């Protein structure tokens, strides 16, 4: 289909900004980034995450060995050598 | 061989080469004609400027704004606009290129045939496309469905597109975009104590807004610290060097996308309004559409508005669905980027218009190679 | 897509996943190599093993920390503990995933560098950061302004923290934490009668010590209620069922915090190491400061150290002072916690250090993304 391949050819062919002339080739993260060339407002605008994030209760909860003394305020086992 | 992509804000166009990164000409969309019919001590024979130098020529000119809210008003300008693009700015020649432009979500179907007459009529282009500029931002991320926010100088639109398409019932505009966060911010600094009020002072309003203002994620909270310490203060340089002291400004700038109230507005904020789209689709492709809501424009681009958008949202989801937000650094030139790429596929180089197809169909033939 | 999160204590090792509410692997800093039992054919087993597998080999091995008092002392068996930590741990590969470091305060320029190089040159990162493991412990409970005492193994330091910058100048180290108090129970508990030296009766003691010390609110009327009384008198089931009783000396193990002479050293004590850093910095954040004492790491798990700390610090201070002292109950895992949090904010993103910019600047990048 002539559709079809366009649509695979944005997802898998380099759909990325991978253009040319002076750009961002590779970038990471666990999510996005909001952002302006002004590197002030996005240090303020951290901070201000960090104070508003909620706590542990936001994350993910996970089943670690260790974790599961964290679930249940105070426990203990084995501590550290 | 070499695509051009014009993309036409309210605000800035925005042209270039597909296949570049990034567009070469980026300039405001203002026409500029002499006031008084025949007479001046005028210029040469320039009956018209175009972008800065109307700007710099205001004193002497009408100034006119051809597309607002996104929407064409006034073809002879836009003409005007394509012209200093092609020649003036990108100094190619239209006949030899194929070109692809962008319209605003909901662009009547009048204009939509007025854009493909002008481009083969008046500037014989060999080959041209139209497609729509919350699209492009899709498939600048790499992605063919899912929900873009499109928030520019004079409108914001959220668009819920699968595979490929628009969904016209689903696409809501919300009245309200960058001017009105420069206008308001304005006034939150004239009551604070300073002034800013002419259209040069304006200008200075909205550098500080684009280099200083923030979305906070717990606004709230944020307004507490802001009120019981001067950490989050920062002064501004002036031209005329007079330092103004900017504090909670910086943020409650920004709210006004999520708390149109503080507008005057009756509105819904951006968070409620890309949810109530989502809700207008069929309740089958949600999912795709809550995983992959994309940010695009530079109303977009006060950092936090990810985080923030992300959980806004997700009070008002069901439980446990992936809400994943898209805000890519680049994503002011998200809509050009997507046209470059789209325009410098292989896959795509039968899905133009072709003069030779306009020539037997029309203007009307847009309708085909489109919805 | 997601990023990791590597806190390497000078005991304890704590590895997960950004976005977490927990370490996936916690594990000990131990590297062992096959001691030479001086024979002709000598193959048989690996060069080195890891943490858990180090320690029940331990009897044929000889054990090496490669990180010592929070600083890396032997960049050859760090790297062995990291690839251990990504691959055997983890199971996932490094070249894929930005990886978050953690760091003592006051770690020396040269070593900072030297974790660079080995994320880019040797394990093939993507992106990667470094952060103070204090400062994380305060975004851990949600500021970015205060003073975290972190005492963990080997070392207990005091950290002035300002909006996200520590204060090397009032940072203050105390040499006396974890592991100090684990010796001092063993000679208090050989003098009431009873004998542990052996290392594996070390592990015991370490076990009593987490299992059955508290901090007094006042010592000197506590030592007098466990003179006069078996109240406060626990008992301890061993392997072999040998209950032994610990009656004073749960409380007096945890003095040696506040008391440093019970160890004959000449120090000064937690709650007045934490005033001395307080009292380096200005007039103007010594508020905030005292509002926000946070206590991390294991040996601030004590039940009443809290309690006993308010009232130190109170004394200590300026009357009309507000002093507020945070222990969440988390805090045995808050440089973890807190650099999860961080490295799963959106506003973060753009905050890494990547493959390119290490490639262009080198290994002293590094210092330029915190100061
Ligand atoms: N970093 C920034 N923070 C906040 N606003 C910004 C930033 N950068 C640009 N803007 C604003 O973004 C608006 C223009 O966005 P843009 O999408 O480029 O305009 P446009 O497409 O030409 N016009 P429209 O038709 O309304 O989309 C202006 O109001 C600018 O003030
Ligand atoms: N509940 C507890 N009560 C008292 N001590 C504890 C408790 N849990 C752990 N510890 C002690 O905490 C110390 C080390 O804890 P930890 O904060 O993990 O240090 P680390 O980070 O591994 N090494 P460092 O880099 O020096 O902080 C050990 O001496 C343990 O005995
Ligand atoms: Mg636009
Ligand atoms: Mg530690």
């Amino acid at each position: 289909s002539l559709h079809s391949a366009l649509m695979e050819a944005i997802h898998s062919s380099g759909g990325r900004e991978k253009l040319r002339k002076v750009a961002e080739q590779t970038s990471e993260g666990r999510p996005k980034k909001p952002s302006y060339v002004e590197a002030e407002s996005e240090r303020s605008a951290l901070l201000a995450a960090i104070r508003g994030h909620s706590g542990t209760l936001s994350l993910r909860k996970v089943s670690s060995l260790a974790s599961e003394e964290l679930q249940s305020f105070r426990n203990a086992a084995l501590g550290a050598p | 061989v070499a695509a051009l992509v014009v993309d036409n804000g309210s605000g800035m166009c925005k042209a270039g080469f597909a296949g570049d990164d990034a567009p070469r000409a980026v300039f405001p969309s203002i026409v500029g004609r002499p006031r008084h019919q025949g007479v001046m001590v005028g210029m040469g024979q320039k009956d018209s400027y175009v972008g800065d130098e109307a700007q710099s020529k205001r004193g002497i000119l009408t100034l006119k704004y051809p597309i607002e809210h996104g929407i064409v008003t006034n073809w002879d300008d836009m003409e005007k606009i394509w012209h200093h693009t092609f020649y003036n700015e990108l100094r190619v020649a239209p006949e030899e290129h194929p070109v692809l432009l962008t319209e605003a979500p909901l662009n009547p179907k009048a204009n939509r045939e007025k854009m493909t007459q002008i481009m083969f009529e008046t500037f014989n282009t060999p080959a041209m496309y139209v497609a729509i500029q919350a699209v492009l931002s899709l498939y600048a991320s790499g992605r063919t469905t899912g929900i873009v926010l499109d928030s520019g100088d004079g409108v914001s639109h959220t668009v819920p597109i699968y595979e490929g398409y628009a969904l016209p019932h689903a696409i809501l505009r919300l009245d309200l975009a960058g001017r009105d966060l420069t206008d308001y911010l304005m006034k939150i600094l004239t009551e604070r104590g300073y002034s800013f009020t002419t259209t040069e002072e304006r200008e200075i309003v909205r550098d500080i807004k684009e280099k200083l203002c923030y979305v906070a994620l717990d606004f709230e909270q944020e307004m507490a610290t802001a009120a019981s310490s001067s950490s989050l203060e920062k002064s501004y340089e002036l031209k005329d060097g007079q330092v103004i002291t900017i504090g909670n400004e910086r943020f409650r700038c920004p709210e006004a996308l999520f708390q149109p109230s503080f507008l005057g507005m009756e509105a819904c904020g951006i968070h409620e309004t890309t949810y109530n789209s989502i809700m207008k689709c069929d309740v089958d492709i949600r999912k795709d559409l809550y995983a992959n809501t994309v940010l695009s424009g530079g109303t977009t681009m006060y950092p936090g508005i990810a985080d923030r958008m992300q959980k806004e949202i997700t009070a008002l989801a069901p439980s446990t669905m992936k809400i994943k937000i898209i805000a890519p650094p680049e994503r002011k030139y998200s809509v050009w980027i997507g046209g470059s790429i789209l325009a410098s596929l292989s896959t795509f180089q039968q899905m133009w218009i072709s003069k030779q197809e306009y020539d037997e169909s029309g203007p009307s033939i847009v309708h085909r190679k489109c919805f």
